[PDB]
């Protein structure tokens, strides 16, 4: 969302304060949750600026 | 006149209707998405003045 503060929005993907356009979203448990052995989902966690 | 610029100036130290008459505290203590609202209701009041 516009203006919001986090670990994922503060490291790993920042929305302008100008933002024209839609989000969706749609849960994957299903598929994407592995079995017992999801590991190629990432993020970073540290960063200078 | 020396009545009318004092009653300028102290309207400066008046809210509004908004969390405080500081522009550099709502910047401080809450995200922008939030406080343009505050801002406009002083830029608003100011303007009146």
């Amino acid at each position: 969302a516009p203006g919001q503060t986090g670990n994922i929005a503060d490291y790993n993907y920042k929305l302008p304060d100008d933002f024209t356009g839609c989000v969706i979203a749609w849960n994957s448990n299903k598929l994407d949750s592995k079995h017992s052995g999801n590991y190629d989902y990432w993020y970073r966690l540290f960063r200078k600026s | 006149n020396a009545q009318a610029l004092n009653t300028l100036v102290k309207q400066l130290s008046s809210k509004f209707g908004a969390i405080s008459s500081v522009l550099n505290d709502i910047l401080s203590r809450l995200d922008p998405p939030e406080a343009e609202v505050q801002i406009d209701r002083l830029i608003t009041g100011r303007l009146q003045s």
